[PDB]
């Protein structure tokens, strides 16, 4: 999960 | 009969529903629901917006036929330390401790939901659902699901999901209940057909129209959040990409980089991101309904970001709560890019 969640978190940071 | 009172305190004239629980609740009890998070309770005001008729019909039918008796089974052995709240009880800690015991801890249910690794019981409960759904008993289906029946379960021998069955039977309230527990209108049976297909074949056309609304629920909600309109599904166009405000100016270089990063996610991760953005949308939306329904007293006396879902990692939850930091323009940009690529990914 963590490798998946970390990809999501980095997309979100890209939009902020 | 049951509609007259709060399911959690017996308070009169309730204004909210917990859709997955099939209960109507009052404002105070709702304010506690909103803190539990959508993975425990999904909240919607009853009178502030129109519902899909059949979604509201489902919740009200469920609550008037013993939904609350699943959640309060133990109470119905009556002890002094486990007492249901009363309308005049303080929100903290009286009503709150009770609500968290009702729904979070599942303190009063007849039997707890099986552990996820319980393949045999999960299968048995799920085959009961896949049969039960043909008939019109919503209470059995909520009961089964609360026990750990899976709504998107695929019958190994019959070759179909509960949603296929409900759809071929025209059981629209059943379809509605199942979709709440995340049944998928787009899943093919062994013969290659969707529950939408079984609906049309059965002459259940409103249900078919409804299934398609359910299919596109996520993107419809995102589009509405910016436009106050949704796609016209009967017309055949199923998305609606709102325009960005800065449309008269060239797209900035980090905006292009953000979207590149977004397109790089596998379909599985993308859909996960969209559920997260869905949840934040629902939060920002409910925030405003709250302020519009509450009296000046209750407000001037929950949480400023998505509640923690314990089944998520600390990383997933951090990203979900980071979404509350987004200002209107940032958030709108994420929502527009998620919408235009939900569309890309489906063509
Ligand atoms: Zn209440």
């Amino acid at each position: 999960a963590l490798e998946e969640d970390a990809q999501i978190l980095k997309v979100i940071e890209a939009y902020c | 009969r049951s509609s007259d009172v709060c399911a959690d305190c017996n308070g009169p004239d309730p204004s909210w529903a917990s859709v997955n629980r099939g209960t109507f609740i009052c404002d105070e009890c709702c304010s506690v629901h909103r803190s539990l998070g959508r993975h425990i309770s999904q909240v919607r005001h009853l009178k502030h917006t129109a519902w899909p008729p059949t979604l509201l019909q489902m919740v009200e039918t469920l609550y008037n036929n013993g939904a609350n008796s699943i959640w309060e089974h133990s109470l119905l052995s009556i002890m002094s330390g486990r007492r249901k709240a009363n309308p005049q009880d303080k929100v903290h800690p009286n009503k709150a401790e009770f609500i968290r015991a009702k729904y979070q801890m599942l303190a009063f249910v007849h039997r707890l939901p099986c552990r996820e690794d319980d393949s045999v019981t999960a299968k048995d409960l799920s085959k009961q659902l896949h049969s039960s759904v043909r008939t019109g008993n919503l209470e059995t289906c909520l009961r089964l699901l609360s026990l750990g029946a899976q709504a998107n379960f695929f019958h190994p021998e019959k070759g179909s999901t509960p949603l296929h069955v409900a759809s071929k039977a025209g059981q629209i309230l059943q379809a509605e209940l199942l979709a709440v527990y995340g049944a998928d209108p787009g899943t093919q049976d062994s013969s290659g057909k969707t529950p939408v297909d079984y609906a049309r074949q059965g002459g259940h056309h409103e249900l078919a129209e409804r299934l398609i609304e359910i299919q596109y629920e996520l993107t419809d909600r995102l589009a509405f959040y910016l436009c106050g309109r949704k796609p016209d599904h009967k017309s055949g166009q199923h998305f609606l990409i709102p325009q960005r405000a800065d449309a008269a100016l060239d797209l900035s270089e980090l905006a292009k980089a953000a979207k590149k990063k977004l397109q790089s996610l596998s379909n599985h991760l993308f859909e996960e991101l969209a559920m997260d953005v869905y949840d934040e949308v629902d939060r920002r939306e409910t925030d405003a309904v709250w302020l519009a329904t509450q009296n000046h007293s209750t407000l001037v006396t929950v949480v400023p970001f998505l509640p923690v879902n314990p089944e998520y990692s600390s990383t997933r939850n951090q990203g979900r709560q980071k979404l509350a930091r987004f200002n209107a323009h940032e958030f709108a940009t994420l929502v527009i890019d998620i919408l235009s690529d939900a569309k890309r990914r489906q063509q």
